[PDB]
């Protein structure tokens, strides 16, 4: 339809709109016109994407300012479903304005989700598609192939294409999902990468993950295209922080430290090489370092740095290079006696937590390394290797993460924390030494997104409680608020399970996971659920160890056989490749009516984007709550520093992080207001921690379902399931679950 | 080798009394054992074969690095620092300098490392060190 | 006794239904009780090879709405998901057989 | 193939064991026909592979396979295999002509 929202004409897509839209839709407007940070827990089910999406687009198109929009997903998976309903809106925006508008919009990715060429395709791992692409599309090829035609050097031609055609000539106007973009691209021969990374600074909206504005790594470039005066939307923000976690870690094992050794003596022997034929190509990088030209300076546009910048660009410092470290030879023996340092502080028997700080003093008065060469690794190191020109990459990877642990943990000295357990897993018997320079501050990565974006809209489908994030993340909201959907009937409901059919109390702790009689109780509740269950189930689990031994040891009882009688059984393997085969299997066993139950991790790569609407869903059995592992020394370091700055108690955040899992968890079942699926918790734990719960799945939760055995909710399951078989009555639902047109333009006319 | 020491012959597995002896001399794999044996007489030279320098019991230390070559090199580092010790509050903030003046004192180590211009980076530091 | 092929009864109620004019009109009520079905082949080739044979087929559910009955039931009848029935109680059984008498 | 671990202290079958590594190779050319490219939708490969470079804390060990005292894999994760397999070949077998 078309709406007004005060001066604001919003075309939404759909002849009818649900009310807790609309008001999401005014808190949002109310927010921009403020222009401040806000928390809004908009519901699932209900249409969180496709409003965000009219709102900003209606907003950027008719006010004069034409702000930019940035929208940050988790997953890939969401990234491409925010591109197909932002393609929905934009066909719909056409179709009622009668013509196509000056519009772009893409969604970036890495290059292995976006190439082309048929020879480096089937490589399993990114890191090495990229480090071909370089090889390829440095520049240094095209060059050296256009001096020398004869060359053994190729080029791709999806690279080369580009140059024939201009920025704005890559692709017409619209919105381009991955799949439309990938066969466009597969069809004129280009490169989609190259398309998208070109035409950041042109698109109105450009949708891609947390990783590309929080990871220094790759932020840096993405960056510096997008307008300062942008919107910025956060979808599914509610575990950002992590990604934070994830943008500022680094964990180095000996074998690391051994194949680091390999490297420098590689790099030794090619500084050798080099400058027995020619020093001309030092002596300028020399030169060049002595006039205090950077990486940026030396580097051209087109190519990228060998080591990829670890820190945040505000962080890194703009003098010239110490000198010790200027010299390649001397640079080379700088890394070497680094890296002999990390291999003596790796021989220990004891678990040591040391501060950067006291890291740095003591490499000072063992190696004689001072923080500021240590500050200019990275870029060192990069142009090192870029001067070298060197053909191999393979044997420098290494090479790189000694790089990143050197620039990380020389700039940064507070809310950082260096970990040396002598046990990487204590089943090994060999002790396996670990080293982890973990982020214990997460607002530091998330800090400039808020610095230089002055609206930033954090948004998750069960985003819960809203204050913890202000606290967790240094950021101020001007507004936070979750919605309570209007239902005509109960659509999802949700219990608590807290003792199996025998009256036992079951739990998921992660010690008594070999007990024989909560598994009883768990493998009867999953062989009676998939007795009551129509189309689909899926099983969500704490940890993936947790999960392998229970179905094991299932499977040992015959606890499955039964299950196969029934439903068809699909696991959350550790490999990608086969989980998407796995999920893919689910997906065409649910809709030919065959059933089938899908097991999987309620922290893995399963929980994360993939939804499971109408017969996907239809059951969610939560075995126990997803705790993370207690003992492991990196969270309760940060469990620490949440005590000591922002007196966060260490089980109050436990239970926020295990209860914010499973909350999307369980919000990965409902699309729309005429998708059900029950919301089974089995657990002990869960009955005290029904605050903790996102307020519309708490709406839905009823007092009498906080401590249920086994049969009593699969009678309620049962009745649930034979109550909304019936159709629901229009005239229930006609103005109050969803609206029309005239039943918004009644409530507008009632507002004021 | 890594694990036993061609002095006295014996492996680390039976004989768990050799340690890393190291000389800053000539960096060897001699154990306690061998250089409570041989230099508690007095000086002499490398047991190794292919090197005989003369070397002192006293002078003995552990290394703290795996390779040979990097000890060797932080500890001619040492050698060097100690009276090159110029910061950036000597040079008062001369920022340019002071990088001049690591270039140097980093190619005089490099140079004491490798020895090829040992005689002359050796009087110079003679030299500074009396200053 | 058995697992019940929902393709199998569609395949012969095909069958069946081949020979009938085109005046008379070509109907399916499937009693299905069981909540999920095996069947030997795809199903969705089968559903789409009754709508263009213009059979239109009505389920009476006993347990619980099932996706596949509710998609077979759809294409059958042009959209409509109203021929998908899932009774209340016994009465209400009584009821929907009762509606499936008239044309 | 029905799924229960292997463990070396039962004899086994020293006629139908001859297949075994076979078998193996059976599952591997199931690989064969049961790997294709999927829709971006599902696409848990993409997710992980959308940040190349990330290099952040390793997760711990419940968040992997199960290892040995030796460090070698415990087996359990070829059962989900199996089963997972098993049914990929059952929908996979729907798809004829039938
Ligand atoms: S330029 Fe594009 S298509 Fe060619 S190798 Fe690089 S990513 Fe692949
Ligand atoms: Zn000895
Ligand atoms: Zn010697």
């Amino acid at each position: 339809m078309k709406f007004y929202i005060d001066d604001l004409p919003v075309l939404f897509p759909y002849p009818k709109i649900y009310p807790e839209q609309y008001n999401y839709m005014c808190d949002i407007k109310k927010t921009l016109d403020v222009g401040g940070n806000s928390i809004l827990e908009m519901p699932s089910g209900t249409g969180k994407t496709v409003s965000l999406l009219s709102l900003t687009i209606a907003y950027q198109m008719h006010y004069p300012e034409h702000r930019k929009i940035i929208y940050c997903s988790r997953t890939m998976s969401e990234i491409e479903k925010a591109l197909v309903e932002l393609e929905n809106l934009m066909d719909y925006r056409t179709k009622e304005l009668g013509y196509q508008e000056d519009f772009r919009g893409l969604g970036l990715t890495s290059r292995k989700n976006l190439c082309l060429h048929p020879e480096v395709s089937k490589e399993r791992k990114g890191t090495v598609v990229d480090e071909k692409c370089r090889r390829m599309t440095n520049g240094q090829a095209k060059r050296k192939l256009e001096e020398d035609p004869e060359a053994n050097v190729e080029l791709c031609e999806y690279h080369e294409n580009l140059y024939n055609i201009e920025v704005e000539d890559y692709l017409p106007k619209g919105v381009f999902s991955f799949e439309k973009l990938l066969k466009y691209c597969e069809e004129k021969t280009l490169c989609p990468y190259f398309i998208v990374r070109r035409m950041i600074s042109l698109c109105n909206i450009i949708i891609y993950s947390y990783h590309y504005l929080l990871d220094p790594k790759i932020a840096e470039r993405v960056s510096n295209e997008v307008s300062k005066d942008s919107i910025v939307i956060f979808d599914e923000a509610h575990n950002i922080d992590n990604v934070c976690i994830e943008s500022l870690s680094l964990d180095l094992t000996t074998d690391a430290l051994r194949r680091a050794t390999r490297g420098a003596n590689a790099l030794d022997e090619r500084i050798s090489e080099v400058r027995k034929v020619d020093s001309q190509k030092l002596q300028d990088e020399y030169e060049k370092l002595v006039q205090g030209l950077h990486s940026a300076d030396i580097l051209t546009d087109q190519e990228e740095p060998f080591v990829e910048t670890p820190v945040l660009p505000q962080d890194l410092l703009t003098e010239a290079i110490p000198g010790n470290i200027r010299r390649a030879e001397h640079f080379v023996s700088f890394l070497k006696r680094l890296i002999e340092y990390l291999k003596t502080r790796m021989k220990v028997l004891h678990v040591i937590s040391e501060t950067p700080k006291s890291f740095l003093q003591h490499l000072k008065q063992l190696t004689f390394i001072e923080r500021k060469p240590l500050r200019f690794c990275s870029e060192r190191l990069s142009l090192l290797v870029r001067t070298l020109e060197v053909t191999e990459v393979e044997d420098f990877t290494a090479l790189k993460d000694i790089a990143t642990f050197a620039t990380l943990i020389s700039t940064y000295e507070e809310g950082f924390l260096l970990i040396i357990e002598p046990y990487e897993i204590e089943n090994a018997a060999v002790p396996n030494p670990i080293m982890r320079f973990t982020c214990l501050d997460a607002s530091i990565a998330i800090k400039p997104v808020f610095e230089r974006f002055s609206s930033v809209i954090i948004t998750s489908g069960t985003i819960s409680p809203l204050d913890m994030y202000p606290r967790m993340l240094n950021f101020k909201t001007v507004l936070q608020k979750s919605y309570a959907m209007t239902l005509a009937k109960k659509s999802f409901l949700p219990m608590i399970i807290t003792k199996g059919s025998d009256q036992v109390a079951i739990s998921s702790r992660f010690e008594i996971r070999n007990d024989p009689s909560i598994v009883r109780n768990y493998g009867s509740m999953l062989v009676e659920f998939a007795k009551i269950t129509p189309d689909g189930m899926v099983v969500f689990f704490p940890s993936y160890l947790y999960m392998e031994s229970i179905v094991s040891m299932w499977q040992t009882m015959g606890i499955l056989d039964e299950v196969w009688k029934h439903k068809l059984i699909l696991v959350e393997t550790p490999d990608a490749q086969e989980t998407s085969l796995a999920l893919e299997t689910y997906r065409k066993a649910c809709s030919n009516g065959r059933g089938a139950i899908l097991l999987s991790v309620a922290r893995g790569k399963v929980s994360e984007g993939i939804d499971f609407d109408h017969q996907y869903g239809r059951t969610v059995l939560m075995i126990g709550i997803p705790f993370q592992y207690t003992e492991s020394r990196i969270l309760k370091a940060r469990l620490e520093f949440m005590r000591e700055n922002y007196r966060i108690r260490e089980n109050d955040f436990l239970s926020f992080d295990a209860m914010r899992h499973a909350a999307q968890c369980l919000g990965r079942v409902l699309r729309g207001k005429d998708d059900y699926g029950v919301m089974v918790l089995a657990d002990r734990r869960f009955s005290r921690k029904r605050s903790q719960l996102p307020k519309w799945i708490a709406q839905g939760l009823s007092d009498a379902d906080l401590n249920l055995s086994t049969d009593m909710a699969i009678s309620n399951t049962k009745q649930f399931l034979r109550t909304m078989a019936q159709p629901t009555d229009p005239k229930d639902q006609e103005g109050v679950s969803v609206w029309s047109y005239e039943d918004l333009i009644k409530h507008q006319n009632s507002r004021k | 080798n890594k694990d036993m020491c061609p002095i006295c012959k014996t492996d680390r597995y039976l004989s768990p009394d050799v340690k890393f002896l190291v000389n800053p001399e000539c960096y060897h794999r001699i154990c306690e054992s061998c250089v409570d044996r041989i230099f508690s007489l007095g000086p002499a030279q490398c047991p190794y074969k292919g090197c005989d320098k003369i070397l002192r019991k006293n002078k003995f230390k552990t290394q703290i690095f795996d390779d040979v070559e990097v000890e060797k090199e932080v500890d001619i580092r040492k050698r060097v620092f100690n009276v090159f010790n110029k910061t950036i509050d000597d040079f008062n903030g001369d920022l340019v300098e002071y990088n001049k003046y690591l270039e140097e004192v980093e190619d005089i180590i490099y140079k004491l490392d490798h020895g090829i211009d040992v005689a002359k980076t050796e009087e110079k530091l003679r030299t500074y060190e009396e200053l | 006794k058995g697992n019940p092929s929902l393709q199998n009864a569609l395949e012969m109620a095909r069958g069946l239904l081949l020979p009938v004019p085109a005046h008379c009109t070509r109907e399916v009520l499937i009693v299905f009780g069981s909540l999920s079905t095996t069947d030997p082949g795809d199903i969705h080739q089968t559903i789409d090879s009754l709508v263009s044979e213009k059979i239109r087929v009505k389920v009476l559910g006993l347990s619980a709405q099932v996706a596949i009955c509710k998609e077979l039931c759809k294409a059958t009848n042009y959209g409509d998901e109203s021929f998908y029935k899932i009774l209340l109680d016994e009465t209400h059984l009584k009821e929907l057989f009762n509606e499936a008498v008239t044309p | 193939l029905r799924g229960e671990k292997i463990m070396q202290n039962d004899r086994g079958d020293v006629i139908i064991d001859r297949y075994l590594t076979l078998d193996q190779e059976f599952d591997r050319k199931d690989d064969d026909m049961l790997l294709h490219p999927v829709k971006k939708i599902i696409d848990l490969d993409g997710n992980i592979q959308d940040d190349p470079v990330v290099r952040g804390n390793r997760p711990d060990f419940t968040m992997q396979p199960g290892v040995d005292i030796n460090g070698n894999s415990d087996g359990t994760v070829d059962i989900l295999k199996g089963m997972n397999r098993l049914s990929e070949k059952m929908i996979m077998a729907l798809k004829n002509e039938y």
